[PDB]
């Protein structure tokens, strides 16, 4: 009917621990640090990013730029049409990763702390590498309903399935912009698996590490993908009374299908 | 040639038969080829020959009353039904919808055309009720078909006909477009609770047109402008990106050809 | 900073694969890219591709998409490129290089490797027959008497020739080889004064690495 | 996707004279370009690493600049060691080389001859017979060689090659070799090498008697 002409939307970039992609202290000189910072509620240019049509991400005329093409170098703010033309190129995948195309190295927040400088690290699809461009800052607070129409309920350090209650403590989850799934009681805790192995009962640990085992993606087929190891959320032997939520290869049975009910 | 028929009954209604029904209905609405941001889109509506344009969904309550619905594959909306000798079709907005609808029920004694559209507004106006007071679930669907089948005999109340259509479109069409609505009916079937929809479902049904727009001209997944949605308690949150919406929308209407 | 070193020359059967190596040393091996450049006659230089050791990412010139395959062994601090289905167009000198730093204003080419010659030919190796050449007599005199060696009948391409193990560098003209109808031959001329004609020992040292054979040769005056 | 057409394909220049090579990219490389000197028999060498910044240890006579897509490169006080092929490389989008430019330098000199070498005793016990004729350190490079075996003009079965230009004197050399059989070699006594040049009032000739 036409060509899907695309816009350049001004946006903030929320990532690890809900902290925005921010230009440090507002100064825009070539080489200043792109840091992590609490998401401002105003029109300060040092947090507002135009997703330009040429796969470049600009805040106030200057480009989100990697210093180099090696794991470890930091991401700075630089004059677009002065620096290397592909040190400013980025893509934003549907799974959350924002990636430079020269080397697969991905925008990451190596620490979950404020004032932390952004870098580019080798892509392990981790919590410290998941990003989401939005102007909505707060995470997504919903309930997660799975097999047999029962709820996902984090108790203290255990995730299990228990029939849904309108306000029970606690089955209300916050889907963060870094791919983590956090019980709203303690926002410092993530849906975490200790591997990178198959069965691996999923637990609830602190998001401090921001590891590849705490980042997830709600896929189109109703599964919740680990984004690493290619494993989804599985109810072990389809038995809720076991209180065992596990990782397992995608098979598509009701023990792997989920729907977020807000 | 003949169109694809997808059957379903509301007597042995199990959440597995409802889930399987909406799945097989999905398998004919889209080739599955055109997929954007992991959300499949429906065909072009341009260059679809008459033998690729529609699918059929056959219903049975019990009683023995059978009703076969007709879905415009280009948008997966119900366009008409059949009750034996008779067949009825909504008012087509333009030509090539008026002569394509001719090829739906060729086998009837004869077919009749309404003077109103299938849009919820002209459908609520004729129903004397809004969607949030028209109950949905296994119960109302068994009641919508008996009112639909009995229209060929004429012994059906017209508001209960518009009340029946809204039940039929929501639990089939909107349940196909969104997995979220597919669950909200699967949830009701699981507990035998006839219930009117949440405001969270109503907002999605209106927005399916707009959502399919912003998701496809999004440039990386980031909308040009936000879309306001509602919660189980009518709320204010706005969506700025697709990744959150991926597990909610399963079908989108074709908007424009993708970047070459 | 220090160094990169590659493998010796290679001869392959047309339609096979050969894996050139590039041994890196002196710098933190994992955090720097390794480059590859082809050089065949008349074609000058052309960028093949790059591989980053330690994380296995790649970037290929599209002309070599399917020809090249970069690999890096984290154990022995090395990088390998492999050319598949070698025709005669793949016969060239292949270089490996590094950037200077992490980029991007650095990360221009520095720290090259000495290059590796791949010769694609059906023929098999043949050690060289080295013939000396004194002026004979053919008297003659004077100022500076010239001589050299005749490295005829070898294959494949690379041979290094010296007098005497490298000590006689000023006055040597080692000529480019020529493919004998199907073999390789060349000559190398060194002029030296006429007083060091019998006083000195004009030994030419011809080394063939592809046959693993080496030949030293005194140039003793003919009659 | 960034092509770089270099100019010129090659050139000759008088000693001490300035030369100019230009590179032009399909799009803007944002002043990210380097210049490389491929000395014969040696690996590549970097001279100018940012568009104008000179690499250390490079003479002050090497210069280069540019803006956007157009780029210049100028050797000013030319010297016999500057014989090489020069390339342009950009590192903005990726590494893309130019076609290269081959530099030749000029002199005026005549060729000393070999003096022609008869075939060795080791070769003669192997049926072969090869007679070598170096034409050594001359310029122009355009010269001709001939062989007279006992007065007639020997045409077939002669091989030769030319050296790269010399980095010291800017003079070329040529090594001609006539190969016959041990039979054919012994059925003659005079093998002569006829060298004809531009800077030669008469041809220079070196021969031998068996
Ligand atoms: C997220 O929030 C920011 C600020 O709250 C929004 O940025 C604003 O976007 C609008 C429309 O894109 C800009 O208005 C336009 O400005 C141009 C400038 O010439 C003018 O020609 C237009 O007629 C219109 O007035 C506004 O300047 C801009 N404000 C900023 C950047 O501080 C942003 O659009 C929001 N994004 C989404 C997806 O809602
Ligand atoms: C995270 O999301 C991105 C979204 O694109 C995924 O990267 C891409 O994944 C697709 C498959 O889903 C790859 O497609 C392949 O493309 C090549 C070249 O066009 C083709 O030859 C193959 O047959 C295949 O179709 C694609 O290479 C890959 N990368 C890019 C840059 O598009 C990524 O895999 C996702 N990761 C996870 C763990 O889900
Ligand atoms: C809906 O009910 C119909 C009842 O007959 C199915 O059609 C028939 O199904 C037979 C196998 O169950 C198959 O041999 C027949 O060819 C087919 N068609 C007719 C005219 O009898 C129908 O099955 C679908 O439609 C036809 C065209 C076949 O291709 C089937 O493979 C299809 O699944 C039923 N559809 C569903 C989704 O259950
Ligand atoms: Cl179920
Ligand atoms: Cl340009
Ligand atoms: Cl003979």
């Amino acid at each position: 009917a036409d060509v899907c002409m695309d816009p350049e939307p001004i946006v903030r970039i929320v990532g690890r621990n809900g902290l925005c992609v921010d230009v440090r202290d507002g100064r825009f000189h070539n080489g200043n640090a792109i840091q992590l910072w609490p998401c401002k509620s105003n029109t300060d240019a040092n947090q507002l990013w135009t997703l330009k049509r040429d796969n470049t991400i600009r805040s106030n005329g200057k480009c989100l730029t990697t210093y180099g093409y090696s794991p470890g170098v930091y991401v700075m703010i630089y004059d677009c049409n002065t620096a290397a033309t592909d040190a400013t190129r980025w893509q934003i995948w549907d799974n959350g990763t924002i990636i430079n195309p020269r080397s697969s190295l991905v925008l990451a927040a190596t620490s979950g702390n404020s004032g932390t400088t952004l870098t580019v690290q080798t892509n392990i699809y981790a919590v410290s590498q998941g990003w989401l461009p939005t102007n909505n800052t707060q995470p997504f607070v919903t309930t997660i309903v799975g097999l047999y129409g029962l709820c996902l309920q984090a108790n203290s350090g255990q995730v299990w399935i228990e029939d849904c209650s309108s306000e029970k403590a606690e089955q209300q989850w916050a889907l963060y912009a870094d791919g983590s799934i956090r019980p709203q009681q303690n926002r410092d805790n993530c849906l975490t698996s200790d591997s990178n192995i198959r069965e691996t009962v999923v637990k609830i640990l602190s998001c401090g590490p921001a590891s590849s085992g705490q980042r997830w993606m709600f896929k189109n087929d109703g599964t919740i993908l680990n984004l690493y190891s290619g494993l989804v959320l599985d109810v072990r032997a389809s038995d809720p009374s076991l209180k065992q939520i596990i990782l397992y290869p995608l098979h598509g049975d009701p023990n792997q299908i989920w729907l977020p009910l807000f | 040639k003949q169109y694809p028929i997808i059957n379903f009954t509301t007597a042995g209604a199990t959440v597995q038969s409802y889930t399987n029904f909406i799945r097989a209905v999905r398998g004919r609405l889209t080739t599955g080829a055109d997929v954007r941001h992991e959300i499949p889109v429906l065909p072009n509506r341009v260059g679809l020959p008459i033998n690729q344009r529609f699918i059929l969904v056959e219903l049975s309550n019990h009683a023995e009353l059978s009703v076969t619905l007709a879905l415009d594959v280009t948008n997966a909306y119900v366009v008409g039904y059949r009750a034996g000798n008779s067949a009825y079709f909504f008012h087509p907005d333009n030509q090539e919808d008026a002569e394509a609808i001719t090829h739906l029920f060729t086998d009837v004694q004869n077919r009749y055309t309404f003077a109103f559209g299938g849009n919820y507004d002209r459908l609520e106006q004729l129903a004397g009720n809004l969607r949030e007071n028209i109950e949905l679930g296994n119960g109302p669907l068994e009641e919508a078909i008996s009112a639909l089948y009995y229209y060929s005999t004429g012994g059906t109340q017209l508001p209960t006909l518009a009340r029946s259509f809204i039940i039929c479109i929501q639990m089939i069409s909107e349940a196909a477009r969104f997995q979220y609505i597919e669950g909200e009916m699967r949830t009701r079937i699981r507990y035998n609770r006839r219930s009117a929809p949440d405001p969270s479902v109503i907002t999605l049904e209106n927005s399916w047109g707009r959502l399919s727009t912003a998701i496809q001209e999004s440039n990386q997944g980031a909308f040009a402008s936000p879309i306001q949605l509602q919660r189980r308690n009518g709320s204010k949150f706005s969506v700025y990106d697709v990744s959150i919406l991926i597990p909610i929308i399963a079908l989108m209407v074709y908007r424009c050809a993708p970047p070459p | 900073e220090v160094q990169l070193q590659q493998s010796g020359a290679e001869l392959m059967n047309p339609g096979a694969s050969v894996k050139i190596s590039c041994k890196t040393s002196g710098y933190t091996f994992s955090r720097y890219w390794i480059e590859w450049i082809i050089q065949r006659p008349g074609h000058g230089l052309e960028w093949i591709g790059e591989i980053l050791p330690g994380n296995g990412n790649t970037n290929y010139n599209e002309k070599f998409r399917g020809k090249a395959t970069f690999t890096a062994d984290s154990s022995s601090n090395t990088v390998y490129m492999q050319l598949s289905s070698l025709t005669s167009e793949d016969s060239a000198v292949y270089y490996c290089a590094r950037p200077r730093d992490y980029g991007f204003d650095q990360a221009w080419f520095a720290y090259w490797g000495q290059g590796t010659l791949v010769t694609v030919s059906a023929a098999k190796t043949t050690p060289p027959s080295v013939y000396p050449l004194a002026p004979g007599s053919a008297a003659q005199t004077n100022s500076m008497v010239t001589l050299g060696c005749l490295v005829k009948g070898y294959f494949p391409e690379p041979v290094t020739v010296t007098w005497n193990s490298g000590s006689l560098s000023s006055g040597v003209h080692t000529f480019p080889a020529v493919l004998q109808s199907d073999l390789y031959t060349l000559s190398s001329s060194v002029t030296v004064p006429s007083s060091p004609r019998p006083s000195e020992t004009v030994t030419c040292n011809v080394a063939h690495p592809a046959s693993s054979t080496k030949v030293d040769k005194k140039i003793v005056p003919r009659d | 996707d960034i092509v770089m057409t270099q100019s010129p394909s090659s050139l000759s220049a008088s000693l001490g004279g300035k030369v100019t090579i230009t590179c032009k990219a399909s799009q803007d490389i944002k002043k990210y370009i380097a210049w490389f000197q491929h000395r014969p028999g040696k690996g590549p060498r970097l001279l100018i690493h940012y568009t104008s910044t000179l690499q250390p240890g490079i003479p002050s006579r090497f210069s280069g600049n540019g803006s956007g897509r157009d780029y210049s490169f100028s050797i000013s006080n030319l010297e016999p060691e500057d014989i090489a092929t020069y390339y342009c490389l950009q590192y903005d989008n990726l590494y893309t080389f130019g076609g290269g430019t081959k530099l030749e330098i000029k002199r005026a000199d005549a060729a000393p001859t070999v003096s022609i070498f008869p075939p060795s005793s080791e070769q003669l016990t192997s049926g072969g017979a090869s007679v070598v004729c170096f034409l050594n350190n001359f310029y122009p490079k355009d010269i001709n060689v001939k062989w007279k075996i006992d007065g007639s003009e020997r045409q077939n079965g002669v091989l030769n090659s030319w050296t790269d230009q010399d980095s010291k004197d800017s003079t070329y050399s040529m090594s001609s070799t006539l190969t016959l059989t041990k039979d054919e070699y012994e059925r003659h006594n005079s093998y002569t090498c006829e060298a004809t040049h531009k800077t030669s009032t008469s041809p220079i000739v070196k021969s031998f008697n068996r």
